[PDB]
RNA sequence: ACGGAAACUUUCGUAACUGUUUAAUUCUGUUCACUUAUUC
C-alpha cells in the first residue's frame, strides 16, 4: 500500500516531471466522490459510478504520453478488477492518495 | 406567556456559494479551501454562524440610530432580538437559528449528477502580464434545499411589542434573497430564495395569523 | 409507596454543539475552551449538569407565579422537583440526573470517520476592517446517541400529585428540543432530539401506563 | 526524545518563522487521534490509521518549503518505520509534541 | 531552596500580576502527580514521566508572555536537568509549591 | 525517607437530622495507613498446665485470625479498624519448651 | 505469696442542600482560463 509506493514512483524514465498537479484535477476527485458514498450506502447500489470510473484512465491515457506511464507501472487497470467489496474498495481510494504525495515529494 | 414560533422554510439556491470552511482537505483536487460539510458525512451543508453574522449585518444599517463601531453596541431596537452582552436588562437571544442540511438527496440521484460539488476555474490579470496565478475555488450545486428553522420565544414581558417582532423578522428574510450570503460573493455567488415561507406552533400558546 | 421510576432515552445529536469543557488541553491544535470529555479515555461526552441547569431554567419561566430574582426561590410548584436549600419541608431532590456517555462507537468506526470532534473556523468583523482576530472552536460530530436515563423517587407523601408530576417533566422533554442546549447555541448548535422515549420501572412498585 | 529536540529544531537556515500553528492544524491532530486509541484496543488492528498517517507528511513537504526543512532534519520518515510495537508507537506521539513546545520558545 | 525564593519571585517588572492562578492549573498539579508515584516505585521505571512534564513548561512559554519572564528567572528548565536520583526528584517537588504560596500574598 | 505529611490526619464527618441540611460540624483524628507495631504475647505455664498446653493454642490461634475480621477502635461500624498480624511467629527465651506448632 | 486483683473512651452519624463557562462574533476584502491565430 504506502511502502510499494515510494520505490515504484521514483523509477521512471526521463527527469523533470512534465504533468503538474493541474491536468490532474479530475480523476482525484472521482474517486474520492466514491468513498464518501460507499460508507453511506450499501455496494449493490454504487455499480455506475465503477463502471464510470474506469472509463476515464482510458481517455486520458490516449492524450497524454504522461498517463499511460504511469497506469502500466502502477497497475491501476489491474486493480480496478480485484475489487468486489466495500473494504476492498476503499482500500483502492487510499492508494490513490499515496501515489499524490510522493509525486510531489521529489519534483512538482 | 411563552409561545414557541419556528419558521420553516426551504431555502432555494439559485446560485452556487461559496464558504470558507475549516481545513482544505475535503478532496484532493483543490488547492484553496472549499466548503464546510459534515464531518461524519459529506454533504454540503451551510452552518447557522453565516446566517446571524450576515442578517444582523445588513438590518443595523436600516433600523439604527448612530453609527455603528462596535458589535453588540448599536440600534437598542434590534439588540433584544439577537443578545447583547453588555446590557444588564437581557442576556439570552430570542431567535435561535438551525444548522441547515441538504435534504434534496431524495430526487437528486434521479437526474443523474455528477457529484455534490463542483471545481470552477479563475484566474487574475495584472495589467502587465497575461495569466498570473491559476488559483481555483469549490462552488456548490444549482438547485439544493434546506431546512432552515427560526426558533422564536417570548418571555412574558414580550406583550406591548409582538406586532413590531414581527416587521423586523419579515423585512429581514426577504432582504437577505437580495444580496450574496457567503464569502466573496461580490461577482454573484449568494443571492438565497425562501421558499414556503411559512410559521407555526408547536407548544400550543399563541394564535397563527400573520403568516405573510 | 416506593418506586423507582427511570427514564431511559437516547439522546439523538441533530447539529453539533459547543461547551466550555474543562482546561483546554484536548488537543495540541486548538486555543480555546474545547469539549469536557473523559479523563481516562477519549470520547467525546456531555455531563449533566448542563441538563439540570438549562431545563429547570427554560421551565421556571411558564410553571412560576412571581418574577424570579435567585434560584432555588422561585415556583414553590417546581421546587419540590429539583431542590430547596431554604424550605424546611424538603431538601433532598427526587429527580437524580445521570452524565450521559457516548455509546454510539459500536458503529461509528464501521462507516470509517477522522476522529470524534472537528475544529470549526469562525472570526468577526468590527466593521471598519477585514478579518480580525482568527479564533478557532471545536464542536461535536453529527449523529451521536447517548446514554440519559432520569431517576424519580417517590417518597410515600407523592400521593395526590403523581399525575401532575409526569406532566411537568413531559413537556419538559419536548420543550428542550425546541432549544439549544449548551453555550453559544444562539446560531444554531444545541437543538436535541429524544430518541425513543420511554420509561420502565427497576424496583417494581408502581404499574406503567403513561408510557406517551 | 526531550534532550535532542532542544538542538537539532534550533539548527535550521533563515530566522524568522514563516510557518505558524495555524497551517499545521491537522497532522498534531491525526497523531493524537491515534494514541488514544492504542491504549483501548490492540495494534493489529489499526494497520490502516497507520498507513494513512504516513502520507500527510509527504503530502505536506511538496506544498510548502517550511515542511521539507523539518521532516529531512527531525527524520520523521525514518521514525514512521522502526515503530512496530504498541509500546514503540505511543514513543513517536510524544515525540511530536515536543516538537512543537521548542518551536514556540523561540519565536512563533 | 527557600532562602532564594522570596527575593527572586518578588523581583519583576510592571505591577498588578496579570496572572492568576486559574491558568495555571495543570503545571502545578502534573508536579503533584509524581512526587507520590516516586516513594511507591523506582526512578527507572518513571523515565516516561519526567520527559513529559517537561513538554509543559516549554509549551507554556510561547502563548502567554506571563510564563516566559518567570522560566528563565526562576530557572525552571536548569533544575530539570539537574535531577537524576530520586531524592533529587522530591526536591524540585517541594521548590515549585514555595513560588505559589509566595505569589498569592503579594498579589493573586 | 519517603515524606509524608506527619502523623495524624483529621477526617471531616456530620450527620443528617432528616429534616435540615449540615447538623453539627464535627471533626475527628483518624490514624495513618501502613504503620507497623510490636506486638509480643506472653504465655507461661505452672506445673498444672499438662494435660491442656495443645487445646490452648488452639484458643488464641483462633482469637488472632478473628481480631482481623473485625474492627480495632472507635466508631469502628464504617470500617476503621481491621488489623493484620503480619509475620506470626512464636518462639521460646527460657528454653523449656520445644517450637514445632508454629503455624 | 506484688495500694494489688476484675475493665473497649465504647454504643449512635453522607462535610450536606442549592448552581449551563455563560452573553457577544460572516474565514472575508481585491481577481475574465488568458495572450499571438485564413480549415485554406
Amino acid at each position: 500500500k504506502a511502502e510499494r509506493a515510494i520505490s515504484l514512483l521514483e523509477k521512471d524514465n526521463k527527469g523533470n516531471y512534465l504533468l503538474t498537479t493541474s491536468q490532474i484535477r479530475k480523476l482525484l476527485s472521482l474517486c474520492s466522490s466514491l468513498y464518501d458514498r460507499s460508507k453511506e450506502r450499501k455496494f449493490d447500489e454504487l455499480i455506475n459510478d465503477v463502471s464510470y470510473l474506469r472509463v476515464q484512465f482510458v481517455y486520458q491515457a490516449g492524450r497524454e504520453i504522461a498517463v499511460k506511464d504511469l497506469i502500466e507501472k502502477a497497475q491501476i487497470l489491474e486493480a480496478l478488477k480485484e475489487i468486489k467489496d466495500r473494504e476492498t474498495l476503499q482500500r483502492f481510494c487510499r492508494y490513490m492518495e499515496a501515489l499524490v504525495a510522493y509525486f510531489k515529494f521529489y519534483g512538482g | 406567556t411563552f409561545a414557541k414560533i419556528k419558521f420553516s422554510a426551504q431555502i432555494r439556491l439559485e446560485t452556487g456559494l461559496h464558504i470558507g470552511g475549516s481545513d482544505a482537505f475535503a478532496a484532493i483536487g483543490a488547492i484553496d479551501s472549499p466548503v464546510i460539510k459534515d464531518p461524519i458525512t459529506n454533504i454540503p451543508i451551510i452552518p447557522g454562524s453565516s446566517l446571524k453574522g450576515k442578517m444582523r449585518t445588513l438590518l443595523a444599517k436600516v433600523y439604527n440610530e448612530k453609527v455603528a463601531e462596535k458589535p453588540s453596541d448599536d440600534s437598542d431596537i434590534l439588540s433584544r432580538l439577537f443578545g447583547n452582552s453588555k446590557d444588564k436588562r437581557f442576556k439570552m437571544g430570542r431567535l435561535i437559528f438551525r444548522d441547515a442540511f441538504l435534504s434534496n438527496a431524495d430526487e437528486l440521484d434521479s437526474l443523474g449528477v455528477r457529484s455534490y460539488t463542483e471545481v470552477k476555474f479563475e484566474n487574475t490579470i495584472d495589467r502587465i502580464t497575461a495569466e498570473a496565478n491559476p488559483r481555483q475555488i469549490e462552488r456548490a450545486i444549482r438547485n439544493s434545499t434546506f431546512d432552515f428553522e427560526l426558533i422564536y420565544e417570548i418571555t412574558d414581558e414580550n406583550e406591548n411589542q409582538v406586532e413590531e417582532d414581527f416587521k423586523v423578522i419579515r423585512d429581514g428574510l426577504k432582504l437577505l434573497e437580495l444580496d450574496y450570503l457567503g464569502g466573496s460573493g461580490s461577482r454573484g455567488y449568494g443571492k438565497v430564495a425562501f421558499e414556503k415561507l411559512k410559521a407555526t406552533t408547536v407548544f400550543g400558546n399563541y394564535d397563527v395569523k400573520t403568516l405573510n
